[PDB]
């Protein structure tokens, strides 16, 4: 219908209300996904509960779910084709960043080539999106940026005496407090030795600090300065009121954990890791002139940040404009690690990614032996694509099958042509917010078919 | 004979319908009106022979109800209804009452009928449907569909058989039906009506649809039309019960809610 119509960008109740939902989790064609949906849900319906009271729940939308993120993560590997070059030199318009941004872009395309997350499980993740901040300073004239693969704040130490810079710190944090915590039997009496027993507490567990020997020391939730001279006096730095955020985000950069009864950890894997922390002043009036900390070397290289300056506001946050239109365009690009061959010469070979890497390698199972008896009904579906454009013209089963062949070389039919010809320079094929529409999918539906 | 409210009946057609008198007398003067069955009743169910207007015959109790709902049925109009703001309701061009002593007419007899709008048109309709949205009963019609000609689709029928029910209207129209689908049902519970059903009827291509909510004359009786009939058994389906039944309220919103599936 209008999901076979899908070589061009010219376009269940709850299925569809989730559609929606995740269609402005990110932007995209609403029909397409909704018919694939339908069908697909359908064959599942089918599964539970009507006729044949199947168990309709594991090990086959998990096949789906495993489906998804091989579709992800291959379907973003095939682009040749002539990419967004000419279409991003033209979005160079709409403002005065001129002759100054090209360094902002090759270097966004740096650090977001720093990129190829494979966190949660046997998965490329791709936490694009999420995981940075630039930010300037108004100040002089703009042109003097200077990056720096690391954080850097305005969050001056817990103790101007402390680590004027620290170097490979470890640290150890916890979005509780050195502060007595909450013991089961809630008792306050007798002032003094009250504050003893947290003096106490602050200083066994200062033992056990040192015992992990940090080399800064953070909590969310708060401390008493008495441990606080406790670690100066060890000269393990500390800071104060630390934002929970990038407390977790590097912490998990790093392999310092949050053990949150350390009564718990009687071993290390609290303790996290960096390379440096290193101050850098400025000197006028106009107080611009602030000291600004360097914190580099985080244990995961896939942050960056820069030193930005300029002499307005206005323009300063037009170049903010530009700088999120490069936002905007990476994460574009990246859904594809930025295009594929379209008039179904890469999509051939791509839905067959599935079948030509675990047919040859076979080693198949990664779709299932039920991807080879069940595989020849549904994941059809992934075979839509052919289905589309050749029967149109040429091949129904024949070019997939002969292309999940494996010649690697990559023209195909063609529709409008009947020669050679790709819709890239047609300039027809769907953006690519299309993709994620197949990731979204059996998280919400496992559940609603109970 | 008689005439009801003939002054609010004169400004409804004018002011929903955007009917010229003139027009409306013709229909139904100038050309002997042609008669259609209607159900098993016992009721006579006409049509204008330009097939613009229905004529039904309505009891007793039913023509009361529309008394005294006329004003607040008014009120709707002109908040909105067909030529105000469009509504589903069914369009109320007048109601009278012939009772003639003569030989034509039974004596000392009172017939009395309601003149309305036909949601089909004189043109044609390949498919229609009746769509109450209750759950599963009469949700079928067995008998319907004898007919080579044009059946009443039923709930299960459209489920089933126009299922997946391709009714696709564009997102803007969506919108708009659905805002006046609720803003009717809303209108009729307050009243106490139910067991109203949603006419549709479709044309094939790039299609055309048409529908109108109907049967809206029935509020606060709980004993009526006691079922007739075996049922057919085999399958689990409609129960000894219930002695408690749906409320006004509660058909409001499943009405609107199953509505909703049926158009994309």
């Amino acid at each position: 219908s209008s999901f076979q119509s899908t070589v061009d960008s010219d376009s269940k109740e709850y299925l569809i209300s989730d559609t929606g939902g995740q269609q402005l989790s990110i932007s995209d064609a609403f029909i397409k996904e909704s018919l694939f949906n339908r069908r697909v849900e359908e064959k599942s319906k089918e599964l539970p509960f009507t006729p044949l009271g199947w168990h309709h729940n594991n090990l086959e939308l998990l096949r789906e779910e495993n489906g998804e993120k091989q579709a992800m993560e291959r379907l973003l590997s095939a682009n040749h084709n002539h990419m967004m070059a000419l279409l991003q030199q033209l979005l160079h318009s709409d403002s005065l960043s001129s002759s100054w941004r090209d360094i902002i872009v090759s270097l966004v395309c740096q650090v977001v080539q720093t990129v190829r997350p494979d966190v949660k499980n046997q998965d490329d993740d791709m936490d694009i999106r999420q995981f940075v901040h630039i930010k300037k300073i108004p100040g002089g004239k703009k042109f003097d940026s200077v990056v720096v693969n690391g954080f850097v704040c305005t969050k001056n130490i817990a103790h101007k005496k402390m680590s004027s810079c620290i170097k490979n710190p470890k640290i150890l944090l916890l979005k509780c407090s050195i502060e007595y915590l909450y013991r089961e039997e809630t008792k306050f009496t007798c002032i003094d030795p009250i504050v003893l027993q947290e003096r106490e507490f602050l200083k066994n567990y200062v033992q056990r600090i040192v015992d992990v020997r940090p080399t800064l020391v953070l909590v969310e939730k708060t401390v008493s300065r008495i441990a606080q001279d406790m670690l100066l006096e060890h000269g393990i730095t500390l800071v104060i009121n630390v934002k929970s955020q990038v407390l977790e985000r590097i912490s998990r950069m790093t392999q310092g954990d949050l053990v949150m009864s350390m009564d718990q950890l009687l071993t290390k894997p609290h303790l996290g890791t960096c390379h440096k922390f290193y101050m850098q002043i400025f000197q006028l009036p106009n107080e611009q002139t602030k000291t600004l900390m360097f914190f580099e070397g985080c244990p995961q290289h896939l942050g960056c940040t820069i030193k930005l300056r300029g002499g307005s506001d206005y323009e300063l946050a037009r170049v903010k404009e530009i700088l999120i239109f490069m936002i905007c365009v990476a994460y574009h690009s990246q859904l594809e690690i930025s295009f594929l061959m379209d008039e179904f010469a890469m999509p051939p070979t791509l839905m067959q990614n599935p079948s030509f890497h675990s047919l040859i390698e076979g080693r198949g199972h990664e779709g299932a032996v039920q991807e080879q008896y069940g595989g020849g009904s549904i994941p059809w579906d992934p075979d839509i694509p052919p289905e589309s454009l050749p029967c149109d013209d040429s091949s129904l089963l024949e070019l997939r099958i002969v292309f999940e062949k494996g010649e690697q070389e990559n023209k195909n039919l063609p529709q409008a042509v009947a020669s050679v010809k790709h819709q890239e320079h047609s300039t027809t094929a769907c953006p690519a917010g299309l993709p994620c529409a197949f990731f979204a999918p059996v998280p919400e539906s496992l559940l609603p078919l109970p | 004979c008689r005439l009801y409210y003939a002054g609010e009946f004169h400004k409804m057609r004018e002011v929903i319908l955007d009917s010229s008198e003139e027009d409306f007398i013709r229909s139904l003067s100038h050309s002997s009106p042609w008669q259609a069955r209607g159900g098993k009743s016992g009721a006579a169910f006409y049509a204008t022979e330009d097939d613009r207007f229905i004529l039904k015959q309505m009891p007793r109790l039913e023509v009361q109800s529309f008394l005294d709902f006329a004003p607040h049925y008014f009120n709707y109009i002109t908040n909105a209804v067909q030529q105000k703001r469009p509504t589903a309701l069914a369009k109320i061009l007048g109601v009278y009452r012939i009772g003639y002593k003569n030989s034509q007419n039974n004596t000392e007899k009172k017939l009395d009928l309601l003149v309305m709008e036909n949601l089909f048109y004189g043109r044609k309709m390949a498919q229609v449907f009746d769509l109450k949205g209750s759950l599963r009963n009469r949700n079928v019609k067995t008998d319907t569909g004898k007919e080579s000609c044009d059946v009443v689709l039923l709930d299960e029928n459209l489920l089933k058989m126009v299922r997946d029910n391709p009714l696709y209207i564009r997102s803007h129209s969506k919108a708009v039906l659905r805002t006046s689908i609720h803003s009717d049902s809303h209108f009729l519970s307050s009243h106490l009506i139910i067991d109203y059903s949603l006419l549709v009827g479709r044309d094939d291509t790039s299609n055309e649809l048409v529908v109108g909510i109907i049967d809206y004359i029935r509020t606060f009786t709980w004993d009526k039309k006691l079922e007739m009939v075996v049922k057919s058994t085999g399958i689990l389906g409609g129960q000894g019960k219930m002695p408690t039944v749906v409320s006004p309220e509660l058909y409001r919103t499943r009405f609107c809610e199953a509505m909703d599936k049926y158009f994309l």
